[PDB]
């Protein structure tokens, strides 16, 4: 049972870390987006 | 305290007040080969020759804005608030791009803009008041490629066409475009005088050096053509009927004119492609100095600026900050 | 409340605070030994009544009480915290004896008495920095050398390799070809400096052979250092001379399989079914490890003897000096891990093999 049991630990704990790294990386870009579309608006402020 | 504009131009800089209509003082610029500032205390030099013999005042008191071109790059412009703010010490700030206050100057925020200064020419589409980077065709086939069909054209005249003498040698061709340069095909032509009183027929010459920009490299209207193609889609159609010109490099005879059909055979008949013709030389001379006039002068104005404040609390980033 | 991440390097420890990028202090990891026994660059500082000794020979311990000061004087100086109330995360070597095991975690519980602990292997650590899932880790640490099959986030101990052949090791033969080139080494200082030198200019050549052409006929790779004295030192050849020793051990009069050889050797070890996989997820270690040419030429290497038929997709982090602290400070800072820890009553109530029973 225990030989069983720490491969799921394994798997779950690889999973939990892939998981994190794929929000970083989609937290980054779309604060890149919301950034450059703050920028816009703030252009069209102007245009206001 | 009446906010001082002042334009950094490539091969003349036009400065003054906001609220005044003309740039009091236009004098040749040089530290901006390439289009931005490429030799710092040059540049710092001019900009305190202006200050102090071009419009006799400190810069300390009245708030600034200065111009900028649309391809320059950032670390220009934290360097240049950097330099201006610590120098200078001006109480308001502020950086605009030259394409956007043509576009202000005429009146009409969406539209496309072409001109031309030392070693450049180009085309930048403007949608929102906002300069679309990706749409901007920069091209070699500036005036000063013109004039220097000229100069040689000159050379092979044979006629004697320091640094002052260089100064008149480029003046002079300069001056003989505006004369003579128009877009035996061209039937007899001027008497134009140089002022020790030499001259010749200048015959087909006028009309083959202007055609340069258009065929000597992209010509200006390829340079158009497709900057609308890498922007967006739908928007194009206004751009068509907002395209505008300035430049003193822009003034040929029948420049515009030629513009108008080289365009109007290539756009889609169908479109309703305009030129809005501020040909006038004063009108393109001051057109960039005329938006920015503008803007400094609006009551909106006193938001704008990054004051002296923002420098204190924030460096050079304020600058990507408070500057579309 | 804090979160406590410590590596320990095969020759200087670095250690830091989960949530963290870089380690809160690092320094070489000897200690001092009066003929009061101080610790690493502490004890360094007093060499004339305190005598260099690395409790991590070959990358394993040698005797407790100089890791008991080691941590003694990290947490009373660097750190100048209390660990005792938050979690201890501990790294160490794959295929350690359990003794090492269950005698550091009595350490712990009782010497310091830190609520939460917990212990995994440095290589897996470092893939978790590296954000993949199946892959062949290369052990290019600082002491000693590994090649660890990781699986699912699970490894075989059994086709592990090991060598204990690291940047120490490639330094003394640095400092011997040196000498022969018409120079001396000796203490302490000249060690140093012979790796600083390394650190500088040493790279990996591409085709040795040529390299060597270049070297006698391209003065190019004989270059110029300011030695601390101020001496100028022509290095060509040697800049990469002992680089290639870590595919030939011949170059110091030892016999095995190349680095590159070693790692075929483990990729075959393992099961075939993955090992294309395997070849699409190399890694590296050890900032000891970075030097130029190096990953491509083990990339070119790998596609050579490995067939071609496979993906050999290499994996080179420019960062991994760190891989395994980042990964330590990645996995302290995950929800699902902070039950995992082991509390102090749960020693209290099992006793050392408790590590055994459940930190895996």
């Amino acid at each position: 049972q225990e030989r069983r049991w720490k491969v799921a630990a394994a798997k779950k704990l690889v999973r939990t870390v892939v998981r994190h790294h794929e929000e970083k990386q989609l937290r980054e870009e779309r604060g890149k987006k919301e950034e450059q579309s703050r920028l816009r608006r703030i252009a069209a402020s102007t245009a206001r | 305290v009446g906010a001082l504009v002042f334009d950094i131009g490539s091969y003349t800089v036009r400065a003054g007040y906001a609220g005044e209509d003309c740039p009091k003082v236009d004098f040749p610029t040089s530290p901006l080969k390439n289009g931005m500032v490429e030799d710092w205390d040059s540049f710092q030099a001019i900009l305190d020759h202006t200050y102090k013999m071009h419009v006799k005042s400190e810069a300390s008191l009245h708030p600034v804005l200065m111009s900028e071109a649309p391809w320059n790059t950032r670390a220009k412009r934290e360097k240049l608030t950097e330099l201006m703010f610590e120098h200078y010490n001006i109480p308001a700030f502020f950086l605009c791009k030259t394409a956007v206050l043509t576009a202000f100057a005429n009146g009409r925020s969406t539209g496309l803009i072409l001109d031309s200064g030392a070693t450049h020419t180009t085309a930048i589409p403007v949608h929102d008041g906002y300069v679309l980077q990706q749409g901007i065709v920069k091209s070699p086939l500036a005036g000063d490629f013109i004039t220097m069909q000229c100069r040689e054209l000159f050379q092979e005249m044979n006629i004697e066409l320091r640094s002052w003498h260089n100064y008149m040698c480029n003046c002079v061709i300069q001056d003989f475009q505006a004369s003579v340069l128009q877009v035996a095909a061209q039937m007899p032509t001027v008497h134009y005088e140089f002022p020790n009183g030499y001259n010749c027929d200048f015959g087909a010459e006028r009309l083959k050096i202007p055609e340069g920009l258009f065929d000597p490299m992209l010509g200006v209207s390829h340079v158009v053509t497709t900057s609308v193609g890498m922007c967006d889609i739908d928007i194009r159609p206004g751009l068509y009927g907002s395209v505008i010109v300035a430049g003193g490099n822009t003034l040929i005879q029948s420049f515009t004119d030629r513009l108008n059909r080289e365009l109007s055979q290539k756009t889609p008949p169908s479109m309703r492609l305009k030129l809005i013709a501020n040909n006038t030389t004063v009108e393109r001379r001051f057109s960039s100095w005329i938006g920015g006039s503008i803007l400094a002068s609006l009551g909106t104005f006193q938001q704008m600026w990054i004051s002296k404040q923002e420098y204190e609390e924030g460096g050079k980033q304020c600058v990507e900050r408070k500057c579309p | 409340i804090a979160a406590l991440v410590v590596d320990n390097g095969s020759g200087m420890c670095k250690a830091g605070f989960a949530g963290d990028d870089a380690p809160r202090a690092v320094f070489p990891s000897i200690v001092g030994r009066p003929r009061d026994s101080y610790v690493g660059d502490e004890a360094q500082s007093k060499r004339g009544i305190l005598t260099l000794k690395y409790p991590i020979e070959h990358g394993i311990v040698t005797n407790w009480d100089d890791m008991e000061k080691i941590w003694h004087h990290t947490f009373y100086n660097e750190l100048r915290v209390a660990p005792e109330e938050h979690p201890v995360l501990l790294t160490e070597a794959p295929l350690n004896p359990k003794a090492n095991r269950e005698k550091m975690t009595q350490i712990m519980f009782e010497t310091f008495n830190t609520p939460a602990m917990y212990v995994a292997i440095q290589a897996v650590l470092s893939l978790y920095a590296s954000g993949r899932t199946t892959g062949i880790v290369m052990d290019s640490g600082d002491g000693v050398t590994h090649t660890v099959p990781i699986y699912e986030g699970y490894a075989l101990p059994h086709a592990i390799l090991r060598l204990d052949l690291a940047g120490r090791d490639l330094t003394d033969y640095l400092m011997k070809i040196l000498t022969e080139r018409g120079y001396s080494f000796t203490t302490t200082a000249e060690r140093e400096i012979v790796r600083d030198i390394k650190e500088k200019l040493c790279y990996v050549a591409l085709d040795f052979e040529q390299e060597m052409a270049t070297a006698a006929s391209s003065s190019s790779l004989e270059k110029s250092y300011e030695l601390p004295d101020g001496q100028v030192i022509t290095i060509g050849n040697e800049r990469f001379r002992c680089p290639e020793a870590l595919f030939q051990p011949s170059f110091l009069g030892m016999e095995s399989c190349g680095i590159h050889e070693t790692t075929f050797n483990s990729i075959m070890k393992c099961d075939v079914d993955i090992r294309k996989d395997l070849y699409a997820n190399t890694v590296l270690s050890g900032g000891t490890t970075m030097y130029p040419g190096i990953a491509d030429r083990m990339q070119k290497e790998i596609t050579a003897l490995a067939p071609s038929t496979m993906k050999i997709k290499i994996i080179a982090p420019p960062e991994r000096k760190y891989s395994v602290w980042i990964g330590g400070s990645i996995l302290a800072s995950l929800s699902t891990f902070q039950q995992m820890w082991i509390s102090k009553q749960e020693y209290d109530e099992s006793g050392p093999s408790i590590v055994h029973r459940k930190c895996f």
